[PDB]
RNA sequence: GGUCAAAAUGC
RNA sequence: GGUCAAAAUGC
RNA sequence: GGUCAAAAUGC
């Protein structure tokens, strides 16, 4: 085919509010629309989000019809000044196709590893065209893939990095006509 | 004495067949105000809104028929004399997600065609809106976002006496819809890219008015503080290194009265603009016939030794590109008897007999691409 | 400046063939040659629709 | 239908 | 004579 | 590669 080993590419980098009042609760909440390219956040604070203008990130935002398997990676880089006997943080991860409460969860992981953790898993896009799917289109009351998170003691489990990779069998077709992507500095 | 309703032919699920007349779905009239400047959105809407614009023979057939296994045919028409020229385009993309861009980079990847009415007095494009299969629906066109953008890329050369109107005739065709899908990791051949590679403008006079175009083509188009993007580029950039034969399409967008012989070749960026000696390089000299507006240019894979990088940082100094460039020059002069600037647009239609060694982690943003008035 | 049309007149190599009209038993194809109109369309975007009886 | 044009040039 | 009905269904 | 153009007119 066309292949290279261990070459994944960046999508997400979500950082947690610094201003967080351990009083109006313990958790912080956020979501990543893997097939849409959008980070949705809390009102808990002033969140620092960034989506990376990656070959793929770039591609999934523009390509209107998607069939195949993409590979995801979420990494927790945390607050390392916190002494390991003093860790109080879990982070509940969810995989859904809507941001609706009435929809049900596809997969559900819960990780509580001090200072850092890794999570590698497959997502597959199956749709009504010929097996092709379009981002949350009204056509077959179409959907996406969403990766939502729930952080407990967000002052500890501070940073989140989302990477994905592509499958030899990802096929697109069409152009979702999108505005200009913003490039830092 | 009774009639059976059941054995009546009221349940026919078939694609409309007929004469070009019978299979007429709409008539859009588009307005070309004589003070048009170029980069102007003449009309940007939804296809379904373009097609629902008149009650013409298969019009209800468009609306009350669930599966149409035929193709949307456009026939455009506006005549402009030979001492002026406008450069219009019809860009059909598959969805719009927000306040989107209407450049030409961003709107020419799927199915779009540029035409100078002074030279081409009647264009006909045909497309298949479900690049994934063989049938479409109006409700599809409706609830999915099929877009049609009609833009001016290089404004009037001579300003006409009063306003103008382009009338587009819309129809359903006699020919089947054929998919065009993209495997991103196992490209096809010939790979369809369709990339605005630039709007080359050559002022009137004896200036070699040398235009260099990067052959690195991932990220896409540059914007002030942003990157512009179209799938056929999105994917290319998924790879790391590339080769193949690059097939370019040079279009005249100025008035058949503005003359120039343009010289195209392939080199590197280290050369000075006063390099007497280039034309001792494989080169091809282009000249346009009065009413001729399209020259197709093919550079063979034998004009490149080794595959090149798909991305190069935006600052990389014309002295540090190790990647091949596409140089355009004036071999004579730009001459006219009316104010005007010679403008020709270049679009990389297909990379044929491609080789992609790699996978690109990415490089932030990309560089700029030419544009300007008229 | 002014212009001049020069018409060259000659006798031809080809025979003369009649064209008579029976008024009550027309021929085919019937030759009529009728100025049906001088249609003038002003510059602009006017359907400037011309109907001829 | 007539007319006309056309079925092309050089030694 | 026209019209109409009829010479029948399922995968 | 698609599109397009083209393989031409008259009774």
């Amino acid at each position: 085919s066309i292949s290279q080993q261990t070459v994944w590419n960046q999508m997400a980098t979500v950082r947690t509010p610094l201003n967080f009042d351990s009083s109006k609760q313990s958790f912080c909440q956020f979501s990543v629309d893997l097939l849409g390219g959008g980070i949705s956040v809390d009102k808990t604070g002033d969140w620092i989000t960034l989506v990376q203008n990656s070959p793929i990130s770039n591609l999934l935002r523009v390509a209107a019809w998607k069939k195949g398997c993409l590979m995801v990676k979420v990494v927790m880089s945390g607050n390392a000044a916190v002494k390991r006997s003093d860790w109080a943080s879990l982070v509940q991860v969810f995989l859904t196709n809507s941001n609706s409460t009435e929809h049900f969860d596809a997969c559900r992981w819960t990780k509580s590893e001090p200072h850092s953790w890794e999570l590698i898993f497959p997502i597959e896009v199956c749709g009504p065209n010929n097996g092709f799917e379009m981002w949350s289109s009204e056509w077959a009351n179409q959907t996406s893939w969403h990766l939502s998170f729930l952080v407990d003691n967000p002052k500890q489990s501070t940073t989140f990095d989302v990477l994905l990779g592509i499958s030899q069998n990802f096929e697109i077709a069409g152009n979702t006509l999108m505005p200009a992507f913003s490039v830092p500095q | 004495m009774e009639t059976n309703l059941f054995k009546l032919s009221l349940d026919d699920v078939e694609t409309p067949k007929g004469s070009m007349l019978d299979l007429k779905i709409s008539q859009s009239k588009i307005a070309l105000p004589k003070n048009t400047v170029g980069g102007t959105i003449l009309r940007s809407d939804l296809l379904a809104n373009f097609l629902t614009e008149g009650n013409f023979r298969a019009s209800v057939d468009l609306q009350r028929t669930h599966r149409i296994k035929g193709m949307i045919k456009m026939v455009a028409t506006v005549g402009i004399p030979e001492n002026t020229g406008i450069a219009l385009a019809c860009a059909m993309n598959s969805s719009i997600r927000g306040r989107a861009s209407s450049d030409i980079y961003t709107i020419c990847s799927q199915d779009c065609e540029l035409w100078n009415p002074a030279c081409t007095k009647a264009m006909t494009m045909s497309f298949n809106p479900n690049p994934c299969s063989d049938a479409w629906s109006l409700e599809f066109l409706k609830r999915t976002g099929f877009h049609c953008d009609i833009i001016c890329v290089t404004g009037w050369t001579a300003t006409p006496m009063q306003d103008v109107q382009v009338t587009i005739d819309w129809f359903i065709s006699s020919q089947e819809c054929v998919p065009r899908t993209y495997c991103v990791l196992n490209p096809q051949n010939p790979f369809v890219l369709n990339r605005w590679m630039g709007k080359l403008t050559f002022p009137q006079g004896t200036s070699r008015s040398v235009k260099r175009m990067p052959l690195s083509i991932g990220g896409g188009a540059g914007a002030k503080s942003a990157i512009l993007m179209n799938m056929p580029n999105a994917v290319l950039s998924m790879w790391r290194y590339f080769v193949g034969d690059l097939v370019f399409e040079v279009s005249k967008m100025t008035s058949p009265y503005i003359k120039c012989t343009v010289s195209f070749f392939i080199a590197f960026g280290n050369l000075a603009d006063d390099t007497i000696n280039f034309e001792a390089f494989p080169h091809k000299l282009v000249q346009f016939g009065e009413i001729q507006e399209k020259v197709v240019l093919k550079f063979s894979q034998e004009e490149f030794l080794t595959a090149w990088s798909t991305q190069v940082r935006p600052a990389t100094t014309l002295l540090a590109d190790g990647c091949p460039y596409l140089y355009a020059m004036v071999h004579d002069s730009s001459v006219s008897t009316i104010p005007g600037d010679f403008v020709i647009g270049v679009k990389l239609t297909i990379i044929e007999n491609m080789c992609a060694y790699g996978l690109n982690p990415g490089i932030s943003g990309s560089r700029l691409l030419g544009t300007i008035p008229q």
